[PDB]
């Protein structure tokens, strides 16, 4: 029934065996993605273009996927799903994307930009192809844990370790969109109520808090002075933190509270002692965003009483 | 469509179709068309949010057409209304829309009057007599508000523990405003 | 010292602290009917938002 | 295209049934129109007694006016004094003719710097109605009036004088030098001779 098939970028060639009533689509695919390539150049060292078979797989893994829905039922999902399983079986050693990411780097032509870049493709697309993370998965170590030659602790952060915070958000929301996309969009809303739902909050949030928006369009986001400010940098450093856990916990195949019962405990540093608390109050998915609204409520209370408390003004230049 | 009004001999452009220049968000609502005596053209924009009328355009009284210019963020919430009076004159075919000049300058003197200044209208000072002011007792938070304002984040101004909150110089204008600018208003000192 | 700055997006904030609640630069159709570029920043505000900038610069923010 | 050229002005609008090109005119019609759907294929050439075709008109105080292309415009009767040197230079006659409602050209021949005539033009409004207008008269082989004039003409419109037209005399002036008449001058109509 199989009928080769060549994915194909500068000297790097993959062959793609494909089924009977498929190939015509597959071929059509095929075409469209190879105008979409880049033109290839000096060991494919550009930024654009694939390093290696493997991330060129994962672009046309990512273009393929790119023309779905999981609503409505498509025309690719049959080849979609055979390039998953071609990629897995061929590129995977079983692993997950993140192993093969960092062999990737070490091995192969570091790029991180490029790996980040490998890493969306995959898990977007295994999503959008109906075909989600529900399968604990043989993390070596939560299996340790788990048996008792090992014990986690949940650590989480506080504010002023990075100048650039809010990029973590970008990075989390815009990789992992099939898997953070809930609770960005739930913090955003929910965070834009509690300014509605309080007196003079609206009074502190100067320049608004459309965090989706910012998201969306890089061009609309504040100044770093605008989302360092404490009534937004609190809560969104949780939603952060949350954000995190979530992708850890989705893609082990584990509840919110799943991932809580392998933990010896938890704790935070300053602001990210309220995550550790709330993390432990989780069970499951259905009951995992109340506990997400009460850590960001908290957050945001912080935020807006402590800035109306003492608020930054102008330094003697 | 009267490309011009009259103003004493003078040729102004029309005030009308200038007020009423097409642009995203207004909207016009003719009400009684078909009968020209009883028409009511009505001009509604958005205005802090929500919609309300801005003008009114109706005839009067012996051919005097009249657009009601609204201004509705006022002293008191209670939308000001500015009324200004067009002979039509059917007899003049190039130029039949005329202003009523008689009194102009104190119709819109009546209107900021009543936005500006807290007292009765009278425009009977003696353009050099002294003009006492009001008392003015500086609140905290008149502070917070004009500072935030203007964007000033001097910490002079900022509520600090265990230091008295200072105004900004700037702030003298709020206090003199009142009192400054009743200073162009009398009859002597006639101005649009 | 060369500084930017900025003028308000909307003119309803300063005319609310000030008292100046002249049409011109709040109400479109008054703008116009006054024949303006449109809704004029109040002059006052850039009196005040510059001086700012002197306070802070020339002054080191000691307002006194 | 022969017996187009024989008939023009009356109505018939003749097609070339043979030749798909284009008339920059619209003369005529080629090939195409025989076949077109919009109604881009339904055009008919002008009937010149018909479309130009004088009227009668009543004001609402029930005045008579003759209705043509240029009274529908001016509001009054298609009659008009041109401006004229020795005669037309008099604020007096401009006046009393304009006030018997009829439209008259300012000469500019009679005056010589932009504060004489600005001497008449005042003299003329002031003895004119109200909401009243009249128009200037100025000669293209005079450059010196033309140049103070059409200054003279734009500084007093911008202050909203009723002379609402300018005629030209003497020549017609270039394609550049009138455009510069019409979008710098505040006027309603533009004269030439």
């Amino acid at each position: 029934s199989t009928r080769p098939l060549t994915l194909s970028h500068g000297s790097l060639e993959h062959v793609l065996l494909v089924p009977t009533a498929s190939f015509f689509i597959a071929s059509q695919l095929q075409e469209q993605f190879n105008k979409i390539l880049p033109e290839p150049t000096e060991g494919f060292a550009a930024d654009d273009e694939p390093t290696t078979p493997a991330e060129l797989v994962g672009k046309f893994l990512g273009y393929v996927s790119s023309l779905v829905e999981p609503s409505k039922v498509g025309q690719f999902d049959q080849v979609l799903n055979l390039c998953l399983t071609e990629f897995e079986n061929c590129y995977l050693e079983g692993n997950d994307i993140h192993a093969l990411a960092a062999k990737l780097l070490q091995e192969n032509d570091t790029t991180l930009v490029k790996t980040k870049e490998l890493i969306k493709n995959y898990i977007t697309a295994r999503i959008m192809a109906k075909r989600p993370f529900d399968k604990k998965s043989n993390s070596a170590l939560f299996r340790a844990v788990g048996e008792g030659n090992a014990q986690l602790v949940a650590i989480f952060g506080g504010q002023g370790n990075t100048d650039d915070y809010f990029e973590e958000l970008r990075d989390l929301y815009q990789t992992y969109h099939v898997l953070v996309g809930d609770l960005i969009k739930f913090s955003a809303e929910t965070l834009s109520e509690l300014i509605r739902t309080t007196l003079d909050a609206e009074k502190v949030f100067t320049q608004g808090l459309n965090i989706l928006e910012w998201l969306e369009n890089p061009s609309n986001t504040p100044d770093k002075d605008y989302l360092l400010s404490i009534p937004i940098s609190c809560p969104l450093i949780g939603v952060i933190q949350l954000a995190h856990y979530v992708v850890t916990a989705k893609l082990l195949g584990f509840t919110p509270g799943e991932l809580r019962s392998y933990l010896k405990g938890a704790t935070g540093h300053s602001q990210g002692l309220v995550t550790a608390v709330a993390i432990a109050e989780t069970d499951s998915w259905e009951s995992f965003f109340v506990s997400v609204r009460k850590a960001i409520t908290v957050l945001f209370f912080i935020g807006v009483r402590c800035y109306e408390a003492y608020p930054n003004t102008s330094l003697p230049p | 469509l009267c490309s011009f009004i009259t103003q004493d001999k003078m040729f102004v452009s029309n005030p009308i179709r200038k007020v009423f220049k097409p642009s995203q968000g207004m909207v016009v609502e003719i009400s009684n068309g078909n009968t020209s005596s009883k028409t009511v053209v009505t001009l509604s924009e958005p205005v802090q949010g929500e919609l309300k009328p801005t003008v009114i355009l109706k005839l009067l009284k012996e051919n005097i057409i009249q657009m009601e210019m609204i201004e509705n963020r006022t002293m008191d919430g209670k939308p000001v209304s500015l009324p200004l009076l067009y002979n039509f004159n059917p007899d003049n075919g190039f130029a039949p829309i005329s202003e009523v000049m008689e009194d102009r300058n104190q119709r819109i003197k009546e209107m900021y009057w009543k936005l500006w200044i807290d007292e009765p209208f009278n425009l009977d000072f003696d353009p050099r007599d002294v003009i006492k002011g009001k008392d003015f007792e500086i609140t905290a938070k008149e502070v917070y508000d004009f500072t935030h304002a203007v964007g000033n984040n001097c910490e002079d101004f900022v509520s600090r523990p265990d230091r008295t909150m200072l105004a900004p110089m700037d702030f003298a204008i709020v206090v003199g405003w009142r009192a400054i600018i009743k200073a162009i208003f009398p009859n002597t000192v006639d101005g649009d | 010292a060369v500084l930017d700055s900025y003028t308000p997006s909307t003119n309803e904030p300063y005319a609310r602290v000030s008292g100046d609640l002249n049409p011109i630069h709040v109400s479109r159709h008054f703008a116009s009917y006054a024949n303006l570029p449109g809704t004029i920043t109040h002059g006052m505000f850039s009196s005040a938002s510059v001086r700012a900038l002197i306070e802070n610069w020339a002054a080191d923010s000691v307002s006194s | 295209v022969l017996t187009h050229r024989n008939k023009d002005g009356t109505g018939v609008r003749v097609i070339v049934a043979g030749t798909l090109d284009i008339n920059p005119d619209d003369d005529y019609g080629f090939k195409q129109e025989i076949f077109d759907v919009t109604s881009n294929g339904l055009k008919k050439n002008p009937n010149w007694l018909e479309e130009y075709h004088p009227k009668l008109i009543k004001n609402k105080s029930g005045k008579i006016f003759v209705e043509t292309k240029f009274s529908k415009l001016i509001g009054r009767p298609p009659l008009l004094v041109p401006g004229m040197t020795p005669c037309t230079v008099s604020p007096d006659f401009v006046a009393a003719t304009t006030n018997a409602g009829y439209t008259i050209e300012l000469a500019g021949g009679g005056y010589f710097s932009a504060a004489g005539m600005t001497a008449a033009i005042d003299s003329v409004v002031s003895q004119i109605e109200k909401g009243s207008t009249f128009g200037i008269n100025l000669i293209y082989v005079n450059p010196f009036m033309l140049q103070w004039g059409i200054p003279l003409i734009k500084e007093l419109r911008s202050k909203g004088y009723p002379i609402q037209f300018l005629t030209i005399g003497a020549g017609v002036p270039s394609l550049e030098v009138a455009s510069e008449y019409i979008e710098t001058l505040g006027l309603k109509y533009l004269g030439l001779k």
